[PDB]
Parts: structure tokens; sequence; C-alpha cells
């Protein structure tokens, strides 16, 4: 039913750019928030930001401001995050999870992708 | 010493009772008090702030285009172009406005209330129009003829954007209700309708489509009475934090 | 910026041995938190939603309170599968933060 | 009417009978027949 | 211009009027002023003499009524009775969106608490001695019934039984300013671990409420509840009514219905046309 | 006519317009300094006068189709400013009123309406989640922020009631510019600059703008003015 898959994220040369892509599917896409979170092999969590579904609207760390870009597509319910000044530091696991006033956020969780950097 | 005897109503809470009673904190001296801007001492003051009624309510109109009527050029004479139902308690135009807020509170009221309309299309842009007010008994008028012969104002387009559409008190007692009851003798306002005049003409530099944003505001004889619950606010089934609060 | 101290960091317990994991807010948060599992595999589960509940379909060797500024994630019996890291979320107020997380190991 | 044996002024049973208005500030909130 | 005005004002009788250069059915709502047209001017009247009182619309009259602050029910059994609320009018919606129509206020509140007990799920219903004391922000909160807390030398308590009539005292306006903030924009701390918004911190403190008598009888439910009536009111910059419904009591966070009324594109219930009406 | 035109003269600043209506002061209140009766703060208060009082312009902002409105929090829109900005950073508490005006003008064969609204104490909202607003979602700084959802004014109240706080309309057919005179409004006598804001510049276009004629861009430009302002607690800056 509901689901959250991210593919991709395989190589980028630093300096380059790249586009997160995770769908969602299982219920009414434009209804609850997006939420992004990385994770280093250090396994610690920091929160990227929170895009509101409803329009553009969007809420960010003040580390990844200007790092990231969080954008969204209401016909096919994907949610994008555009990352800019890649580095081998930007390298670690990415998750998309879900939100809403509703009995708390983060009630569903994606797979994760490692993101390499080849210099 | 004195002699006493109990009365019924000894030991009961009444909500809305005036008694006096003991202080929790002896010999506690307040801030003093500073000049505030914007001091409310009745609620009558609030009420005759005109605010903006929503006449456009539709399925089509969404968000903001609520609020504004959208008045095209007619290529026939003598054309309604919309109406208000002046139902206060149920729901329509006058609900959400300063004066429909504070008067769902109680259930009584009494005084005249003005309506004002602000044309916000292009300076070029000229017209006439009419906004009729019919009493009561009767169904709404359907034809500018048959609205005339009520309270109506005549109104022309020009360097002054607005008009002031007084709608009387009338009625056959002094207080009116708002019991559910939408054709009650004791609830039914009337209606409001407005018409061409005779048309609006704008070049064809200008856009083709204007339009007037509706006002109302509580007179200066208004009056309310008998306080009650707002159906407005309705039970909210999740309340977050609100266990919080309770460690 | 709610700081959410997750402590102890890493801890060593047996099978089936009760043990407790708590976060410190210095702000007031309220009633708003989650404790997050995190298999070895990369993928989250939450468990606890707001401090009160537990997710369905999540066993009920978990529970959670609130005594003070303490938020208590504690844990009936251990199992195999239980050892991994797990976090503390506070979804109060922006922006959301993580604990420092907690990492299970069995007695050798 | 009006039984007050506490020494608290702030104990005392609120006091209905302040019927002053100024309406000129919310409804003519400007520094001043046609207006323009 | 300043006045006493005890009733709503009367009408006077008007005549034919067609003059040219007055125009009093004209105004101007870009100088963001309500029309000053008078129904003498805009229509012919009659002389009518209006009676009718404004003394029930007072703000002092509108704000002060006994409403629900508190509602909490703690069984009591062997154990844990007793609860700590940290005191707020956000909690219930019927209360918060009244108090909300102004900016700033300045009262002093009259509490009541009122008493009863259940049976859980017959013999008698126990008479329980219940205390409430009244611990200002930055005190020591008890954690127990018997701890040392509740001995409350410098602490405002207040001993009331079941049977008894409900407790009642006065709470003065405590502000540290000259009236309460109702709306706040802005964070309390200097740093960034601020919350945005009124927090439940500074404001008002906590009330602790536990049954004095040991545990004894097998288990009852005891429900306490907590009424609040202001008084002496003084309400500054009135603000608009709130539409949607609440989600949170600590911020304003709104999400809306999901059909009107009150829905977020729409708040009026629609209808077919604005031309459609019988 | 005598009140369509207005100069304001502040300072070294002065604007002049041809286009006005009948300046407004909020709640018939005119910004003055603290008096001695209502001071706390024993320190004796710095008034630079004509260094911080004047008009300073605002980033304008672009009106077009889909526009839903725009919002500046006072002082935060002036705190990186001027001379004005010197003084909050180094002072640990103000007082002092604001003298708003908009400009917005288009051609005779433009049709379109603004409301420019101050609001006192306005604590915004987060649409659809229960996570209170963030700090540098309430704090934009100088170029200031944009209504989601301006018809409930973002904080779940009703756009329509917005009239009974201080406010002038800007009608393209009117009037091209809108001035609104606030005085202090706080519970406090004197605030802390950075984190407590106490106006909400809101102007948001309850009748859009559109035309046969060949488009044009229209832009709306802010200047705000401080009046009476004063700062104690001088100490080093916080930068």
């Amino acid at each position: 039913q509901v689901q959250l898959q991210q593919p991709g994220a395989e190589l980028v040369m630093p300096g380059a750019s790249v586009k997160m892509s995770c769908k969602a599917s299982g219920y009414t896409f434009t209804d609850y928030w997006m939420h992004w979170v990385k994770q280093r092999p250090g396994q610690g969590l920091e929160w990227i930001g929170a895009i509101d579904t409803s329009d553009s609207y969007t809420t960010y760390n003040r580390k990844f401001k200007g790092k990231a870009t969080l954008t969204v597509d209401e016909s096919s319910s994907t949610a994008y995050m555009q990352l800019i000044s890649l580095t081998s530091e930007d390298s670690a696991v990415y998750y998309c999870a879900r939100g809403g006033g509703g009995n708390s956020p983060f009630a569903y969780w994606g797979q994760g992708t490692l993101v390499t950097v080849s210099a | 010493g004195v002699p006493t005897y109990l009365l019924p109503g000894s030991g009961q809470f009444l909500t809305t009772d005036d008694h006096s009673s003991a202080p929790a904190l002896p010999c506690f001296n307040p801030t003093p008090e500073m000049h505030i801007p914007g001091q409310v001492r009745n609620m009558l003051e609030v009420v005759q702030v005109e605010s903006m009624m929503e006449i456009n309510n539709t399925e089509s109109a969404v968000g903001m285009e609520r609020l504004k009527v959208d008045i095209s050029a007619l290529t026939d004479v003598d054309q309604l172009l919309f109406n208000i139902p002046l139902d206060i308690q149920l729901d329509g135009p006058l609900r959400n406005t300063l004066v429909g807020n504070i008067s769902r509170y109680y259930t009584h009221w009494s005084g005249s209330l003005e309506m004002t309309f602000m044309f916000c299309g292009s300076f070029m842009a000229a017209g006439k129009l009419i906004l009729c007010y019919t009493p009561p008994g009767g169904s709404c008028p359907t034809t500018r003829e048959t609205a005339m012969l009520g309270t109506h104002i005549v109104w022309d387009f020009g360097l002054q954007s607005s008009v002031t559409l007084i709608i009387p008190w009338i009625s056959g007692s002094h207080y009116r209700m708002f019991n559910n009851d939408a054709k009650s003798t004791n609830a039914n306002v009337g209606y409001v309708t407005c018409f061409m005049q005779t048309n609006l003409i704008v070049p064809s530099e200008s856009s083709d489509t204007c339009s007037l944003i509706g006002f109302i505001a509580a007179k200066d004889d208004f009056s309310l009475r008998l306080m009650r619950d707002s159906p407005d606010i309705g039970q909210l089934d999740h309340l977050h934090a609100a266990e919080a609060a309770y460690q | 910026d709610i700081q959410m101290t997750q402590s102890p960091s890493s801890l060593s317990a047996s099978l089936g041995e009760r043990v407790s994991l708590t976060c410190r807010a210095s702000q007031d948060i309220g009633s708003s938190l989650n404790w997050l599992q995190q298999e070895p595999d990369g993928t989250i589960k939450r468990l606890i939603y707001a401090t009160s509940s537990l997710d369905s379909g999540v066993p009920k060797r978990f529970s959670g309170s609130r005594s003070g500024s303490d938020y208590s994630l504690t844990i009936s019996s251990l199992e195999s599968e239980d050892f991994v890291d797990y976090y503390c979320l506070q979804y109060a107020s922006f922006p959301l933060t993580f604990g420092a997380g907690t990492k299970l190991e069995l007695k050798r | 009417n009006q039984i007050n044996f506490y020494k608290d002024s702030y104990a005392a049973s609120a006091s209905k009978q302040d019927f002053s208005q100024d309406p000129s500030k919310f409804t003519e909130p400007v520094v001043e027949a046609p207006v323009l | 211009i300043e006045s006493i005005i005890k009733t709503a004002t009367d009408t006077v009788k008007s005549e034919i009027n067609a003059e040219l250069g007055v125009v009093p059915s004209l105004n101007a709502v870009e100088t963001g002023a309500t029309s000053n047209t008078e129904p003498e001017e805009a229509i012919q009247t009659r002389t009518v003499i209006n009676q009718h009182g404004v003394s029930e619309t007072l703000v002092e009259n509108f704000l002060s009524r006994a409403a629900l602050v508190s509602k909490r029910s703690f069984e009591y059994k062997d154990h844990k009775n007793f609860f700590k609320w940290t005191i707020n009018t956000r909690s219930f919606v019927q209360l918060r969106r009244k108090l909300e129509l102004f900016t700033y206020l300045r009262f002093d509140a009259e509490i009541t608490i009122l008493t009863t007990v259940a049976v859980n799920g017959y013999v008698g219903l126990p008479d329980l001695t219940l205390q409430a004391m009244f611990v200002p922000t930055g005190a020591l909160t008890p954690e127990k019934q018997d701890s040392f807390h509740w001995q409350s030398g410098s602490n405002a308590s207040v001993f009331f039984k079941i049977s008894d009539p409900p407790a009642r005292i006065t709470i003065p306006f405590m502000c540290i300013n000259s009236a309460y903030s109702v709306f706040y924009d802005g964070f309390a701390g200097f740093e960034k671990n601020g919350l945005y918004g009124i927090n439940p911190a500074d404001t008002i403190g906590n009330l602790c409420v536990r049954i004095v008598n040991e545990h004894q009888p097998v288990g009852f439910t005891v429900t306490v509840r907590v009424y609040m009536k202001p008084k002496h009111i003084k309400a500054w910059a009135p603000r608009p009514p709130r539409t949607l419904p609440y989600m949170s009591i600590a911020n304003a966070n709104y999400k809306g219905k999901e059909r009107a009324p009150n829905a977020l594109s729409a708040i009026i219930g629609n209808r077919d046309s604005v031309k459609t009406m019988p | 006519y005598s009140d369509r035109v207005l100069q304001l003269k502040l300072g070294n600043s002065a604007i002049v317009t041809q286009e006005a209506a009948n300046y407004c002061c909020a709640y018939g209140e005119w910004p003055n300094y603290l008096p001695d009766h209502e001071a706390v703060a024993i320190d004796k208060p710095t008034q630079p006068e004509t260094a911080t009082d004047r008009f300073y312009t605002l980033k304008s902002v672009k009106w077009e189709t889909g526009s839903t409105g725009w919002w500046w929090k006072l002082p935060d829109a002036l705190n990186n400013i001027g001379m004005f900005g010197q003084n909050v950073q180094h002072h640990y508490l103000y007082r002092s009123g604001f003298l708003i005006h908009v400009q917005c003008n288009a051609t005779k064969f433009h049709q379109g309406a603004l409301l420019v609204v101050a609001i006192p104490e306005h604590q915004r909202g987060a649409h659809n989640t229960n996570t209170s607003p963030g700090f540098d979602d309430i704090m934009k700084g100088e170029e200031g922020g944009t209504f989601n959802h301006p018809y409930v004014l973002d904080d779940g109240t009703s756009l329509a009631c917005a009239t009974i706080f201080p406010h002038q309309w800007i009608n393209l057919r009117t009037n091209n510019s809108a001035t609104i005179v606030l005085p202090w409004m706080n519970a406090a006598p004197m605030d802390f600059p950075l984190r407590h804001n106490q106006w909400t510049l809101a102007i948001i276009p309850v009748v859009p703008l559109g035309t046969r004629t060949t488009s044009s861009m229209v832009p709306i430009t802010v200047s705000i003015a401080p009046m009476c302002c004063e700062f104690n607690g001088l100490r080093h800056a916080i930068t």
C-alpha cells in the first residue's frame, strides 16, 4: 500500500549537481509534509529540511541553507532535493520520510541512498 | 450570634454569578497600568468597523477569489449582478464578518446595518449600479422593476470609489432572533440584490472583468442582547500538547 | 535549536534484561517525541510516537514515559534483533533535531 | 450590594459600569461632502 | 471623541434632500475609515427614541464568565493520586477563541475547583479531602503525594472536601508587564533555544492538586474540573476571530476541514452562484 | 484636492505623493518618547533623532498575477539597515514608533486593489502540522516573507476581518500610495530588538491586476521610517 522508495545516487563528480527523487504512493500526496534526513557512515543523523507539499513552501536547517533545495511535483507525487556544492563531505546516506499533523510525523521511511564522489 | 437560615441556591456554583472571593496572594501589587493604544471597553466598538463580505462563495471560487464579485459588460439591459442572503445565523456572506462573528455570541440583535461596495476596476471604467433592499414578507425580486420598489441607491462610478447602502431597521419588535428558522417573521431580515442600472463600459485596453468588494458594518444604533455560546467553533478531536501540560 | 542529549551513548546487556534510554531536552518540548529504531541494513522504523503510544504492529517490549524533562524508552526483554542504533526525535519545533544515538551490544 | 470584607483590592467583585467608548479610533483612524 | 454612551443612539426625522456638492452616501474606503453615512442622510426616516441598552456587550461583561480551563481525571487506588498542570488558557477552545479576540488583556482570575467522584467499572461514595497548591514559576514541583514538597509554608494552598461547596480563590494579575500577551511574536530566550510564541514557562506557573488522604477505599474515579472567571478586565487591540480549527495549544498552526464551512479554501459554505437564491 | 497630495519630511529624507488618501494614524495615537512616569530602566537613554528617524526604503517586490501577498516584520526589517541598525545592535532595549509608506502605481488602464495592514503581534502558524515555526521561518530580515495562505492570514484567522487593524487600501483606480503611522504597541515599555517583533506589515492583493495593454512590471515599494527612537543598555554589538 503505502511505500517510499528513492533510487539512484551512484557516482557524481565533485562540484557537480545531483537530483534526488523520492516517490510517494498509497495515500493522498498533498495531505502530508515531506521530510529529509541524511546519515553519514558515522551513524549520526541530521535533518536536511522539510517542504510543505500543499505548495512549494520549504523549511531548512541553518547548516544546509544554500546547499540543499527542495521541490515537489503534485502530479507525479514525488519530492525532489537539489544538492549543489557537492564535496566528499556531502557523501552520506539520504532518507525521505512522511509527516503531517495527525498521529505525529515520520510514520514511514524510505530505503536510503548512499552518495559517493569520484575525484 | 446572628440567627440565620439557608435559602435555595445555597452552595450552588453559577457560572455567571458575581461575588468577591478570597485572594490567594496577600499583599500583592500588580504592575502599574501603562497607556496602550486601542482599548476596547465595549464590543459595539468592534462591530462598527466595516469588513469584507464573501459574496462569491461557490465551488468554482477558491481562496481569496471569494471576496470579490466579477462585474462584466453585459449585452442585455436590466440584468441582476448578484444577491446577498441576509441571514447571519445561517452560513452565508455575513458569517465571517466582524459584525457577524460577534453577533453570533448573542441571541438577539437590533439596529441598522450598512453595506459598502468598492469598485476596483480600471480608472477609465464607468457604469451605474443600483443596490436594492427588499423588506421581508415575500420572495426575492427577480427583476429590477420589482426591486426598485424597495430601499435602494443608484451608484455611478467616479472619483469617490465607494457607496454606503443603509439597511434600515424595520421590524414589528424591538429585537430580532437568530433562531434557525430562515423565514421566521422574527428572523428573516429581507433581501439585497444588485442590478445593472445602465451598463459597464470599459475600453479595449482595460480589463473587461471588474471586481466589486462588499463591506458591512453595524451602525451607532446597533445592539445585542442575551449572550450565548458561539456555534462557529466546533469540537476538536485531537488537540496537540494539551496532555503535555498535565505532566 | 533545541538540543536533544541522548544518554547513554553506548550500553551492554544480555538477553532478557530490562534496559532504558533517556534523552534530555534543554528547552521544554512538551509531549512531542519519537523513538526511532534503525536496523543494521539501514531501514528506520519508528517505535513510540508522542511518547504516549506505540506504533501499530510493533511488539509491546517497548514503553515510554516522561518524568520531568526526561524521556525514557524502556525495553522489558531484549531480543537478538533488538541490538541496533536507537534515536530520539523532537517534532515540537523547527528545526527538528536527533539524539546522538545509542549502540547495543551483547555481553561476552 | 458590593459587599467586600477582604483587605486586598483585587479580590473585589467585577465592576461592569465602564460605559465609555471611543469608536472614533477604530472607525475614523485618520488625521481628518466629497472627501477627495 | 471619547464619551459616555449608556444606550443606543436615537434617530431624528429627515426630509427630501436634493443639493449640489453634498453627497453623504459617498465615501472612500481607501482611507481605511468606516463609512460615516447616517441613516437620516441616506433615507427619509422618523424620530425614534431608542431605549435599547448597550450594557451587555461591554468587554467586562463579555469576557467575564466561568469557563473550563482544565479537566483532569485521575484514578484513586494503591500506587499517582496527584497531577501538575502548567497553567494556560489555550487548553479548551471555547474560552481560548474568545480570549484571542484581543491582543492584550489585564484581568484578575477567579478560580473555582469542582470535584466529583465516580464508580469504576454499589456501597457508597467516599468523602475525600483534596489539596490544590499554586506553585509559581521557578519553584520545586512535588514528585509524590506524600513528598515533603506539599508542606507549603510559603506557597498558597487550599484544602476542600467533596461534600463542601466548590473551592474558590482569586488570583491577582501577576504578569511582569502591564498586561498579558495573548499573541506573542518572537522568542523568549536570547539564544536559538527559545520557542516561538508564548511557552508554558513564564506564564502563571503551575497548579498541583492531590488527595490528602492515603489510599482507601477500593478504587473510584475522581475528576477535578477547574473554572476561571476573569474580572477587572482591560482589553486592547481587537483581532480577527479565528476560523480554522486548532491543532496544537502551543502554537497557531492550522489545517482546515475537508469541506466548507471552515475549510482552508472556503470558510463559508458554498452556493450555486451569486445569482442563486429562492 | 487638499488631502490627495502629501509630503513627509523626516531627517534628511523627504517623500512627496500626488495621489494619496488621508494618511492613517493607528488607533488614534501618535508616536512619542517614553514619559518619566512610565520609565523603568534607570540609565539615561540615547535619542539619535535625525540620525535614526528617516525613511529607509525596503527592497521592492513584484506584483504579479498569482501573488499571495507580502509581510515585513518590524523592527526585524530595519535591524541591518543604516544607523538605525547600529543602535539596535549595540543597545539592549529600544522604544520607537513607525511610519510606513507603500508606493504602488500603474497606468489608468490597470485595475487592482491592495490591502496594506499593520497587524500588531502577529503570530504565524504552519500549514497541516503541529510543529511550531522555526526561527529562520519567522525572521526574514529585510526581504520579508510571503503569505502561503493569505486568505487565512497564515495565522488561521480571517482576511475578511483584517480591517479591525490599522489599514489603508491602495486601489489602482484611486490612489497610488498608502500611509500608516504606528505608535509603540507593546505590553512592556521597552523591548529587546532582535527576538520580539511588535508590528507585522502585510500587503495583500485582494483584487489582482490585469489588463489588455502591453504587460509591464509593477513593483511594490515600501518605505519605513522609525520615529521617536530610544535605546538603553549600551554594550558591544552582537554581530
